[PDB]
This record gives structure tokens, C-alpha cells and sequence, in this order.
């Protein structure tokens, strides 16, 4: 049970929907591990569903902060509540599976229908998705994904120091 | 199963959705050879 | 004169592209596709040659595991990676099989621990967390029920109280427990059974057919109020809940050292029973055994069945774990090692794909179901020529190249020996009833299932 | 093996078409021969929307050929058979793979939609919004599709409750477009004047209503004006630069919102909110031609 | 049918499941991709067997009427054509030393051999690429090049040898009276028999069976497998030798000529000949079974093919001349006839329709509306194949290769269900016959008792009166 699964990205979110569970029980096996490895193996596993790439830099950066401090954004909640089915709030929530148990909890009190998991499970998952990168966006538009990178990261730290024209 | 017609919580999100949703409020030899074998 | 030959449009047949891949056309003709049994039978004893070398059992076991040897397992029945394991030392783990570690590790007793069970308790004061936490159920031989909490990372939105819950003290050294199922109401079986409650200190019913011990207990899956018990009266006997009472009692000749219902018939359960055999006993007719499963030459120690409700898996006092099917009556297959002695407990996994043994050299190994399903995903071409091979073999498994190769398994010498002299002996025990038959008149013609009850209680007809 | 598959499932219908007098055999094998060629230029590697919009024009030909020798060769408008939605159940499963396929092919997605939407007739509410839906995961930043299926809703079912979320939830993932915007009011003054076209239809046979569309107006240009901030957003001057040029904007998009434009009264809380240089005599003009009006 | 309702219940699911396979093997035959060719009068004073290669060659289209070949090669002896079994590849040995195998269709020459040795025959065995061939003692086993691969020694004047794929084995019929299967996987002779008649006249193989059908001298064909040293079965065909025999692709019929002048069609499943054919003016030298079930006899400058000569019926017997037109005289479908050239052997082209005669000048490829059959199969052979593909294949053939003792006369009879120190030394020996004496009297004692209980199963006035004194 791991329905959906978030990714953040510098050109915005990826909400994933899992078709075929890695049985839980060999997860550290060699051919589990070969077969996310492989590329044309993750996909039995991993389809996109959902990517709203951010606006403009300065809400990339907003965004990035905010998911630095572990909160949630404005344009993470419209995602989430766009993509997740509103199950009944008492029993059969839906499984969101992120990567950081610091986002948990507030994902969890503005869905109160949805639980997250970041299992070791979750982290294999994400770390697949991280690794093949533009070959599962099925010719979605996004910018050069590295100079991305390079441009949020100098942002953010310059942010973070407070760097002066002066 | 959510859909992006339907409203998902019932409660206004955005200022949009509030102050939209409170003026509504308002407005209410073969042969042989064979044989022998 | 009207004529028309045989033409073939090479652009049809092979593409004008290099990328698109040619089409490949078929006539099902039988005067075209000419040896149906040869290549089949072919086919199905290259995979039995395949299968035999493809067998791997062994996967892995579970960290460092105990010191003194693993009596007590308790699988999670709602999520898939936890279990429990409590060795004869004292102190129980809770196992992360995905990880193959641990959570944490109770020092929880002076004495042996006798039975683990794990659930989530429904207290009155508060729901706890179902969620963030597990709650473990440790029954020792000191006179104790420890109930423990354990701190749980499966879920991530929260962010103390990390052991002992609570602690019930009893009268008599407790043996076995269980736990009923959705209500949060436990039994354990000391020198007499008694039902628990959670949220009472003091055991809150007493049931006992008579002054003799338990050794062991075991809910049923479905209709859940019906309990079944091991004593060392050699006797089984099932209990009911509703009406609050013992129910029936069956008296054999050894005794049954477990007992385990099954998952998809709510009214069937198997015992393992000490001399050398698993049992399998319907509820309503308990004056006959449903099956009976042979192949070990010890004592039977554990039982357990697949939750798709077909296969038994049964760890003895020889150091050996069979695989039966609940058909067949014979063992499928057995498990085996130099490393692994005395197997004391087996749980068959909750996703029926593994089998967890508990040893008493104090390691907790677990191994594959079949010997071949590997864990990885597999694309749509491979799965089906793997259900080919396998319902091929399935259709020619009685031949004799076949068989051969197919129960060709090795078993270590002791086992063997000990299997061919079992065999010696049971010849020399038959040809005795055969002359005794030959000679007197009247003499009963047991049967095979009907052989091993001494007595039931409730004589029905 | 996929492609052996898919003629498989192809098969029952030819048969029941060449068992029913209307396809010789010949006929049968040409068809099946162009179907082998699309199933497998469609299975291999390298395919694209050309081979998909060629086997779905193909397709769509096969049926017309169909239609006119039902109504031919035996003269029934509808057969009782299979084929006849079969070959519009084969035209929505090539749709499906293909959208599975390339999910960034706005000209198949619309494709699709038009497809299905002139059809419609058989089809289904539900099934129109599962498109929808999918459409809307995939490519949320496009106000192109969003006004499409607000517009569609509402000039087929005029379902305002379910227009008005979807334009709800559109402004909440895009609130830099003032397009947007414009369509949104657009869609508000259309439902007021219909409502009270109602109410005067209603008084034939035996406000509020602006001020819906002026707080869209105000938060309209609250947003645009935060929105264009950070886009560009550093010491006084160009801070006050920035301001003049969003300014500019805000006023423009208001500008626009007058040539949109009971009329006179949104006009006046229109300037009453400008209110609150040479912009301000375009105001002041404005004035005197609403006066003049 | 049976009173019990569980077997009744299974056996008709068994029928159902059945049915529903061979309904869903209709649906593919709706699915196949081509279809045959035909040839037909039209009229009442045009007949079929006036037409001329010249006419047909004219009639169609440019790719079958460039397949069609005429090689004239006068130099070596009277040629021998043998096509690969996917239809792609053909092989001509001359009576003198030409071996030429040829791809044929694209034109390329694989292996040109020049032999002074006199060869007889050779074929194709698993691929294109190796081809066994006879000499004038040994055989040899040739590579793609035309290198030599192995000097076979024990296959001594091997006077029909023939391959057969499935279970890949090499069946040398000679001139001694002898018959070696010779496995070429493995590179080893499995079966070894002697043929106790005589030299082995004829040869060919049933397919769907694949096993060997001798025609000896006596007149009398015999059908042999790798198992036992005896045949399976003996028919007796004609009289004199036996000249050739042919087989249909089904496994169903045979055609057999014999230097008597005399043609019969046997039906194998069943043992009874179709018919005889006798009203031969020369003896036939050729006989061969197209795939369509269409019949073709060589004189040795005359060809002839018949349609629908392989049924039951009266009508189906062939003739050669029909007087008037009578519709219930089987007229010949299609002749022809050469100059002066005697023809050496014949065989249809496997996926094509044409039929490739080798004579005394070369090799010729008549062309026939509806030899060969149309669409193929893809799974097993392949007109069409790239270098990975095939040696694939290859490995998946030689993987799934049949054994050789599975031959036999019915290829359904493996699903049958059966039921089926000195001192101590010496003293040792004393008391092991001391306990064997020991079990046969026990044995003996049940089975007096038992004897005794089946006597108890099946059941003069001084002898009455003393009756009880014994």
C-alpha cells in the first residue's frame, strides 16, 4: 500500500502513482536492487500521474525554502489537493509516500485523510525516480533539470549567507 | 476518487473561495516371397 | 485460363523503416506444427532440469539473532515486515524483516519466555496510535504477562513511552498465549486457561475442562470466538468464547506439541504431533482426521499454514522444515542445514512468499516458499513462459524420468537413515498384523485416520 | 506477441462482418493486412502521432465504408450486430494507448476530446470528465484547457456550481494570468445576466450581482500586482521602477476590464478602486464620458 | 457416457475447453495473412494441361517469373536439387564433382565445391549452413564455405541419406543393405540396423511421423525407426524395385512408382491403398507430394501434376487422357515435357509454387499456380531471416531437440497410462541359504493356504457306511 508518491524537483512537483509493489519482505536482495536499477523494470513500477512546474525562480526559491523548513507550500497543497482522492477520514486513508519525516506531519494536519510513509521502502522508490529523472516524464516539457540545479543552489545559499551588493 | 470538478473539503481554502462562497451566502515370386513372411 | 500465383509483397513482410520491428505470421495448422507430446514432454523435463537448478531456498536470516535458541515467534497479521522472536534466554525483539533488523531488544524476563503474541490494544482511556506504535504481548515463566510498546518509523506524521506498558502478574507459570482478534482480549494457558482483558490486572475468566496443564493456545482466523488447546494430557481440546466454556475434548496418544487453523476454511486445523506427525482435523467431526502428513522421523514441532489457505509448513525436533500441500499428504519439500538445529518454531510469512524458522541454535533464518519465485518484477513475456513451464510440468509430473528428477532432493544422512529404519521397522509391524490377520477371526480393520484417537468426549453418531 | 494479441481481440468483429453479407473475404484479408501494418508501426520502437492519427483516420474511414454499405447493400440504418460499436470501441482504445503513450500531445488530447465530444451521444458524462481530469493532472498551467472545459460545461450542462469550482481550482494553480482572470469575470457576467433574464422571463409569463465580479476585480489586481513584483523583484529606485511598471500593468488589465464592460455602477467601482499622473487623466476622461453616457 | 456425475462433469469440461481451442484456432485461420493460388479453365474447350511455361511466365507478375530459374550447366552429370527446409536456399550436386550451394533469391553463391569424386545426394541438415553430402564411399559434412567439417567413415556408400530436424538426425541409407541414424548434435551414431531384403532401392521420410520409409527390391516398402532392429511395418507395393516414394506433408498418404510400371497411393494411417495406378507407358522415374496435396510424376522427359488425386474417392484415381471430356475421369492438371533430357530428381519449392526439376543440362523451376502453400508459419521456419534471429533459433531448436527412441508409429503413445574371513564367510554363506530356504517355504505355505481358500470359494451303500475310517 503505497498509492502515491511525491517528488519535489527544481522545476517543480511530480506526484506519482505506484501500479506493482517490490515485495517489502526481499528488499535488500540483489535483483529487487538490480530491477530499480534498471530502467525499463521501474517503470512496471512507477507511472507519472501529475508535474506543476513552479512559475517563476523567486517562487522556486519561496518553494525551496519552504521545503528546506520542512513546511508546506502553497502550490504543494493545490497539487495534493488536486491529485489525492478524499477518502473517508476515520478509516481507509490514502498512502502518500515523501521523503522527509520532518514534511510528515504537515502534510498530515492539512489532509487529515492522507498518511504519508518514507520507509526504507519510500527512500528506494524516490531514489529510482531521482536517478532516472528526465527518461519518466514521457516528453513532458521541463527545463535543463542540471542548470536547475545550479541556479536554485546559488539562490538558496546566497539566501541563506546573505550575500550584499555592497 | 477526486476529481477537479468536484469541491474536495467543503471549506473554503483560498480568499477567493471564501469571499465568493459568503456573497453567494448573502444572495442565498513376390506374392509368394510375401505370403511366406 | 484464369491464373494467379503466389506473390509476396516484400514491403508487407519486411518493414521499410530499420526501427519498426517485422511482423510475424502464424498458422496454427497441425499438419504445420507436427510434435505436440514430444516437444511438450520435452519442454516440461527441461523445466524440472531448470527448476532443480534454479533452486534456492535460503535467502537470508535475520541480523545476529538470539543467544540461547528462539522458542517463541509471533508474525504481525496486519502489516508484513514485523515480527516477533523470544529466545529462552529472556529477552524478545521485534524484527524489521525488510531491513533485517531490529527495533528495539527487551531484556524482559528472569525466566524463559513461553509465548509472544503482537496486536493493538483497544483501551478505554484513550485510542493509542495504531499507527506510530506496535504493541507486543510477552508471556514468560516467571508468573508474568508483559505488555510492551514499540516506537514504529512505518508512518511519518508525528514529530516517549518506549517499554512496558503494563505487567500482569499471575498465580501459576504461564505457557502459552493468544491473543482474540478485533476485540483486544487475550488467553493464556498456564496450569489452567485463563481470558484476560486488556484493561484488567486480574484475569478476568477462568476456563479449564479439568485440574491439568496447557501447553498451548490458538485462536481461529474467521469466527473468531472459537479457541483450540494443546494439554499434557495429551488432549485436545476447543473452547468457545460466546458461551464463555469449554466445548470439546479429544484425547490421542502422543502429545500434540502445536496446533494452527487455517486461514481460508475457518473450521479445519492441523496439529503437530509428537509422534512424527501433522494432523489435519475438521471441527464438527472430530472423531476422524481429515489428513494426515508423514514424512519426518522426529518430533513435529511447529505447524503453520499459507494464507492462501493450501500449504502447511512444518519445523521439527530434527533439524528439518517441510513443506506440505494440504492435498497430497506428503512433503512437498524440505529444508535443511548444518547451521540450523532443533527447529523449535516456523511461521509461514504473511504474503505467503517466505517461510520464517526459528532454530534453537539462536538464529531466526528465513527462506523462500518456492525455490524459484524471485522477488524482482518480471515483464509480461518471462511471467507467462514461467506459468507455461510450470502447468506443463504439472501435466506431465507423473512420468518416470520426471519424478525421478523432480523428488531426486538430498537429505542430510541422518535423516535418511533414520527414514529407511522407520520404514524397516513399520514393514516388520505390518507383516506381524498380516499373520495375525491370516490366523484370528475377528479382528478390526483400522483406519489410517481413524488409528490414532484414543477417545473423544462427546460421542456423537 | 502484443501485436498478436491486439489482432486477436480484433478478430470476432471481422467475423461477424464477412458472416453478415455486407464484406467478402478479400475484403477481410486487405483490412486485416492495413491492421497488421498499424499494430505493429504503432508496437515497435521510433512510433509517433503520426502513426497513431493515420491508423485512427484509417479507422475512422473503414467505418464510414461500413455505414454506407450497411445502408446499401440491405438498406437498415442499424444492424443487430457487433461491429457497429466495436470499430468506435477500437477508435477509443488507439485514443487511450496513444494518450498513455505521448501525454504531451495537446493535438491528440484535443483530438480525443473533440472525438469524443462529437460522438457524445453514447458516451459519458463520466467518461468526458475522466478525460478531463487526466488532462488537468498532467498539463495544470495551461488556461487553454482550463477555460475549455469550464466553457464546455457550461455552454452544454450550465452546471454553474461545477463551473464555478473548476475556474476555482484554475485560479488556484494559475494566478498570473489575467487571462484567466478575464474569462472568469466573463463566465460571472454571463450567469448574472442569465439569472436575471430568468427572473424576467419569470415576471413575463406571471447589488450582489456586480459585486461578485468586483471582489473577483479586486483580488484580480491584488494578486497581479504580487505576481508581477516577483517576477523581477535592489535599492529605491528600483523599487519605485518596479512599482510605475506594475502599475502600469494593473491599469492596462483595468483598462481592458472597462472595455469588457449595471454597467455605469461597475464602471464607477472600477475608478473608485483606481482611486484608491497622466493615468490619472485617463480617469478623469473616462469620468467625463461616463457622465456623457 | 457413464452414470456418475463428476465424470461426467469433467469430461465435458475437458470437451468444452476442447472446443474452445479449435474454435479459437478458426479464429487465426480468419487471421491468416495471404492466400493460395489457382488455376482454372474457364471454359469447356480450354483445358488445364495445354497451358505452357512460356504462357505463365508471360501471365505474371516479374518476381515470381525471375524466381523461376533455368541453369543450364552441361558439363557434369545429370544434377541433384535439394531445397533448404525454410525455402530460401538451394543446394545442386552434380553426378561428377559440382556441389553448389546458392542462395538463389538475391543471387549469391555460398559454397562452390569441385569434386572428381562421383556424389549421388546431399541435403541441407539444420540451417543453411551445413550440408551433408555422398561419395562415392564416405559422407561428408560440409561448413557454410565450402570447408570440410567432418570425413564421415562409417555411412560407406551411402546412397540416400536424409536429415530430419527435429530430433537432428541423419538417417545414410547405402548399397550393403544397412541403415545408420547418425546424430549430429551430439556427433554420434545412435542406431545401427541392417535391412536383411536388400540394396535400398528408395527412400523417404514420413514428416509428421519421421520415420524412414525404405523401398527395397523385392517390391516392398518398410517403415524402420531408431529403436528396434526390425521395421515396424512391411508393405507390399509393387513388383521388381521400388523406384520412389513420396509423402504427404499431413503424414496421411504415399506415393510410391515401381519399375514395373506401376503407381500406387497408400494410405499410411490405415494401411490400405488409395488405388493403383497402372496404365504407365515408361516406368515412372520420380514421384513427389507437393504441400498442397498436389501430385507430381516424372517419366524422364515428361512432368505431369495432378490436383486432387490424394482423396477417396473413384474419380480421385489420376489418368491421362480423358475421352470426350468426361468430368469423372481425372484428367492430368498441368504437364510438360523436355528435349532430350532424362530428369534427374524433382522437389517443390517449400513456400513458393514452383518445382525445381534437376536433369541431365541443369536445373529448371516450373512455375504452378498452387504448389507450395501460401502463408507459413514464423515460429518454426522463416523465408525471412536476420543472423541473430536464426542462430537463435538455432540454439532454441538444439535446446528442444526430441530424443531419438521417442520415433515411433503413433506420436501420441507417450501419454499412455500404465500400472507400471574364510570361517566366517564360509558360516555366512551357511545361514543366508538357511533363511532364502526359510522364505520360500513361508511362501509356499501362503500360497497353499490361499489355494485352499479358493477351493472353499468354489464351493456305493459300504462306502456310506465307511465313510469316516480315513
Amino acid at each position: 500500500p503505497i498509492e502515491y508518491l511525491l517528488f519535489e524537483e527544481p522545476t517543480g512537483y511530480a506526484v506519482f502513482k505506484v501500479k506493482l509493489q517490490q515485495d517489502d519482505i526481499g528488499s535488500r536482495l540483489k535483483e529487487v536492487q538490480e530491477q530499480i536499477n534498471d530502467f525499463g523494470a521501474f517503470t512496471k513500477l512507477i507511472e507519472l500521474v501529475s508535474f506543476a512546474p513552479f512559475k517563476g525562480a523567486a517562487e522556486a526559491l519561496e518553494n525551496a525554502n519552504d521545503i528546506s523548513e520542512g513546511l508546506v507550500s502553497e502550490s504543494l497543497k493545490a497539487i495534493l489537493d488536486l491529485n489525492l482522492p478524499k477518502a473517508s477520514s476515520k478509516k481507509k486513508n490514502i498512502t502518500l509516500a515523501i521523503s522527509d519525516k520532518n514534511l510528515g506531519p504537515s502534510i498530515k494536519e492539512e489532509f487529515p485523510y492522507v498518511d504519508c510513509i518514507s520507509n526504507e521502502l519510500a527512500q528506494d522508490l524516490i531514489r529510482g525516480v531521482r536517478l532516472h529523472g528526465e527518461k519518466l516524464f514521457k516528453g513532458l516539457q521541463s527545463g535543463d533539470l542540471e542548470r536547475a540545479q545550479l541556479g536554485l543552489g546559488h539562490a538558496y545559499s546566497r539566501a541563506k549567507v546573505k550575500f550584499s551588493v555592497q | 476518487h477526486a476529481s477537479a470538478f468536484t469541491r474536495t473539503q467543503d471549506v473554503p481554502q483560498t480568499e477567493l473561495q471564501e469571499k465568493v462562497d459568503q456573497v453567494l451566502q448573502e444572495s442565498n515370386d513376390v506374392v509368394a516371397e510375401f505370403q511366406e513372411e | 485460363m484464369k491464373i494467379k500465383t503466389i506473390k509476396r509483397s516484400a514491403d508487407d513482410y519486411v518493414p521499410v523503416k530499420s526501427t519498426q520491428e517485422s511482423q510475424m505470421p502464424r498458422n496454427l495448422n497441425p499438419e504445420l506444427h507436427p510434435f505436440e507430446r514430444a516437444r511438450e514432454y520435452t519442454k516440461a523435463l527441461n523445466a524440472t532440469k531448470l527448476e532443480r537448478m534454479f533452486a534456492k531456498p535460503f535467502v537470508g536470516q535475520l541480523g545476529y539473532g538470539h543467544r540461547d535458541g528462539v522458542y517463541a515467534i509471533a508474525k504481525n497479521y496486519g502489516s508484513l515486515n514485523k515480527l516477533a522472536t523470544g529466545s529462552a534466554d529472556g529477552v524478545i525483539k521485534y524484527w524489521n524483516m525488510s531491513t533485517r533488523e531490529e527495533f528495539v531488544s527487551f531484556k524482559a524476563h528472569y525466566g524463559l519466555v513461553t509465548g509472544l503474541c503482537v496486536t493493538q490494544p483497544r483501551f478505554h482511556d484513550k485510542k493509542p496510535d495504531l499507527k506510530s506504535q506496535n504493541f507486543m504481548l510477552s508471556c514468560s515463566d516467571d508468573k508474568t504477562v508483559k505488555l510492551w510498546s514499540i516506537n514504529v518509523d512505518d508512518y511519518s506524521n508525528k514529530n516517549n513511552e518506549e517499554g512496558l506498558i503494563r505487567t500482569f502478574d499471575g498465580e501459576s507459570a504461564f505457557q502459552g498465549i493468544d491473543s482474540h482478534r478485533e476485540n483486544s482480549t487475550f488467553a493464556t494457558g498456564g496450569a489452567k486457561i485463563h481470558l484476560w482483558d486488556v484493561n484488567r490486572l486480574k484475569p478476568v475468566s477462568d476456563l479449564s475442562w479439568g485440574a491439568d496443564n496447557i501447553t498451548s493456545l490458538k485462536f481461529n482466523q474467521n469466527e473468531t470466538d472459537i479457541l483450540a488447546s494443546t494439554g499434557s494430557d495429551n488432549s485436545i481440546v476447543l473452547y468457545d468464547l460466546r458461551t464463555n466454556s469449554p466445548t470439546q475434548k479429544i484425547v490421542q496418544t502422543m502429545r500434540t506439541n502445536a496446533i494452527c487453523w487455517n486461514p481460508m476454511e475457518a473450521f479445519n486445523f492441523v496439529t503437530a504431533n509428537e509422534d512424527h506427525n501433522a494432523y489435519y482435523y475438521d471441527m464438527r467431526n472430530l472423531s476422524r482426521s481429515l489428513n494426515v502428513f508423514k514424512d519426518h522421523v522426529s518430533a513435529v514441532m511447529d505447524v503453520d499454514f499459507s494464507p492462501t489457505g493450501d500449504e502447511i509448513v512444518t519445523g521439527s525436533y530434527d533439524k528439518s522444515i517441510r513443506i506440505y500441500k494440504t492435498n497430497h499428504g506428503h512433503s512437498r519439500e524440505i529444508y535443511h542445514t548444518k547451521r540450523m538445529q532443533h527447529v523449535f518454531q516456523v511461521k509461514y510469512s504473511m504474503d505467503s512468499k517466505y517461510i520464517i524458522s526459528g532454530s534453537d541454535d539462536g538464529n531466526v533464518r528465513l527462506w523462500r516458499s518456492k525455490a524459484w519465485e524471485r522477488s524482482n518484477v518480471k515483464t509480461t513475456r518471462e511471467k507467462n513462459k514461467l506459468e507455461y513451464d510450470e502447468k506443463l510440468k504439472e501435466r506431465f509430473r507423473h512420468m518416470p524420468e520426471i519424478k525421478r528428477i523432480s523428488r531426486h532432493r538430498h537429505v542430510p544422512q541422518v535423516i535418511k537413515k533414520a527414514q529407511e529404519i522407520k520404514n524397516i521397522e513399520l514393514s516388520s509391524i505390518k507383516r506381524r498384523e498380516a499373520n495375525e490377520r491370516r490366523t484370528r477371526k475377528d479382528m478390526p480393520y483400522i483406519s489410517e485416520r481413524k488409528k490414532q484417537i484414543v477417545g473423544t468426549v462427546h460421542k456423537y453418531e | 506477441s502484443k501485436t498478436r494479441y491486439y489482432l486477436e481481440q480484433c478478430i470476432p468483429e471481422m467475423d461477424d462482418l464477412v458472416e453478415k453479407g455486407l464484406f467478402t473475404k478479400n475484403e477481410v484479408s486487405l483490412i486485416m493486412k492495413k491492421r497488421t501494418d498499424f499494430e505493429h508501426r504503432l508496437n515497435s520502437r521510433g512510433s509517433s502521432i503520426n502513426d497513431y492519427i493515420k491508423y485512427i483516420n484509417y479507422e475512422s474511414n473503414v467505418n464510414k465504408l461500413r455505414a454506407k454499405r450497411c445502408k446499401r447493400i440491405l438498406q437498415v440504418k442499424k444492424t443487430n450486430s457487433l461491429s457497429d460499436w466495436s470499430i468506435q470501441q477500437r477508435i477509443g482504445f488507439i485514443y487511450q494507448r496513444g494518450t498513455n503513450k505521448f501525454p504531451q500531445d495537446l493535438k491528440f488530447w484535443a483530438m480525443y476530446l473533440n472525438y469524443m465530444k462529437a460522438r457524445g451521444n453514447q458516451t459519458s458524462y463520466k467518461k468526458i470528465h475522466n478525460i478531463y481530469n487526466q488532462l488537468l493532472k498532467l498539463h495544470p498551467t495551461n488556461v487553454d484547457i482550463w477555460i475549455s472545459c469550464a466553457k464546455y460545461e457550461y455552454e452544454v450542462h450550465a452546471n454553474f456550481k461545477s463551473c464555478r469550482n473548476i475556474f476555482q481550482n484554475g485560479l488556484r494553480f494559475n494566478p498570473d494570468v489575467p487571462k484567466l482572470w478575464y474569462e472568469y469575470v466573463k463566465f460571472e457576467l454571463n450567469f448574472i445576466t442569465k439569472l436575471i433574464n430568468r427572473r424576467k422571463v419569470m415576471g413575463l409569463i406571471n447589488a450582489l450581482r456586480g459585486d461578485i465580479a468586483l471582489t473577483i476585480f479586486d483580488v484580480c489586481m491584488k494578486t497581479l500586482g504580487k505576481h508581477y513584483i516577483n517576477k523581477h523583484k535592489s535599492d529605491s529606485k528600483m523599487n519605485i521602477e518596479l512599482n510605475k511598471e506594475t502599475l502600469n500593468y494593473l491599469f492596462s488589465e483595468s483598462l481592458r476590464y472597462i472595455k469588457l464592460f449595471e454597467r455605469d455602477y461597475l464602471i464607477n467601482h472600477v475608478l473608485q478602486f483606481w482611486k484608491n499622473p497622466e493615468l490619472y487623466l485617463k480617469t478623469v476622461m473616462i469620468d467625463i464620458t461616463l457622465n456623457i453616457r | 457416457q457413464t452414470k456418475d456425475k463428476k465424470l461426467r462433469a469433467g469430461l465435458k469440461k475437458i470437451d468444452e475447453q476442447y472446443k474452445k481451442a479449435v474454435s479459437s484456432a478458426a479464429a487465426t485461420d480468419y487471421l491468416l495473412p495471404e492466400s493460395n493460388g489457382y488455376l482454372e479453365p474457364e471454359n469447356e474447350l480450354e483445358k488445364t494441361f495445354k497451358v505452357q511455361q512460356s504462357e505463365i511466365k508471360s501471365s505474371v507478375d516479374v518476381s515470381t517469373a525471375n524466381k523461376a530459374l533455368d541453369l543450364s550447366l552441361k558439363e557434369f552429370g545429370p544434377y541433384h536439387i535439394k531445397y533448404a527446409k525454410n525455402g530460401t536456399h538451394l543446394l545442386i550436386t552434380g553426378r561428377k564433382g559440382h556441389v553448389a550451394s546458392m542462395d538463389w533469391r538475391k543471387g549469391q553463391l555460398r559454397a562452390e565445391l569441385f569434386l572428381n569424386e562421383t556424389c549421388h545426394s546431399a541435403t541441407y541438415l539444420q540451417n543453411e549452413q551445413y550440408f551433408a553430402v555422398a561419395q562415392k564411399k564416405y559422407t561428408f559434412i560440409y561448413d557454410h564455405e565450402g570447408t570440410e567439417l567432418h570425413r564421415l567413415k562409417q555411412h560407406i556408400e551411402a546412397r540416400h541419406l536424409d536429415f530430419l530436424p527435429y530430433h537432428y538426425l541423419l538417417v545414410t541409407a547405402g548399397e550393403t543393405g544397412w541403415l545408420k541414424y547418425h546424430d549430429v548434435s551430439t556427433g554420434q551414431l545412435v542406431s545401427e540396423l541392417r535391412t536383411k531384403a536388400g540394396p535400398t532401392m528408395a527412400m523417404a521420410q514420413n514428416p509428421w511421423n519421421a520415420v524412414m520409409h525404405l523401398g527395397h527390391s523385392n517390391g516392398t516398402v518398410s517403415l524402420w525407426s531408431p529403436s528396434m532392429p526390425e521395421p515396424l511395418v512391411k508393405l507390399l507395393s509393387a513388383r521388381g524395385p521400388v523406384n520412389s516414394i513420396a509423402i504427404d506433408r499431413s503424414g496421411y498418404y504415399m506415393a510410391t512408382t515401381g519399375a514395373d510400371r506401376s503407381m500406387k497411393i497408400w494410405d499410411i494411417r490405415n494401411f490400405k491403398q488409395l488405388h493403383s495406378v497402372e496404365s504407365l507407358p515408361t516406368p515412372g522415374t520420380n514421384v513427389s507430394i507437393s504441400d498442397t496435396g498436389l501430385l507430381a510424376l516424372s517419366r524422364g522427359p515428361h512432368v505431369t501434376l495432378w490436383k486432387d488425386a490424394l482423396k477417396l474417392s473413384g474419380d480421385s484415381k489420376p489418368c491421362f487422357g480423358s475421352m470426350g471430356g468426361n468430368p469423372h475421369r481425372n484428367t492430368p492438371y498441368m504437364s510438360h515435357l523436355f528435349a532430350g533430357n532424362k530428369v534427374e530428381n524433382l522437389g517443390f519449392v517449400p513456400f513458393e509454387d514452383l518445382l525445381g526439376v534437376g536433369h541431365q543440362t541443369g536445373i529448371t523451376n516450373l512455375i504452378v499456380p498452387g504448389a507450395g502453400e501460401a502463408n507459413y508459419d514464423a515460429l518454426e521456419l522463416n523465408p525471412f531471416e536476420t543472423k541473430k534471429q536464426r542462430q537463435e533459433q538455432e540454439v532454441r531448436t538444439l535446446l528442444n531437440k526430441l530424443p531419438a527412441d521417442t520415433i515411433t508409429l503413433d506420436p501420441n503413445s507417450i501419454g499412455s497410462v500404465d500400472k507400471r574371513s574364510g570361517l566366517r564367510s564360509f558360516l555366512r554363506k551357511k545361514t543366508q541359504n538357511v533363511i532364502d530356504e526359510r522364505k520360500l517355504r513361508v511362501q509356499k505355505q501362503l500360497d497353499k493356504e490361499k489355494n485352499i481358500r479358493k477351493r472353499n470359494h468354489q464351493i456305493d451303500v459300504i462306502e456310506e457306511a465307511l465313510s469316516r475310517f480315513g
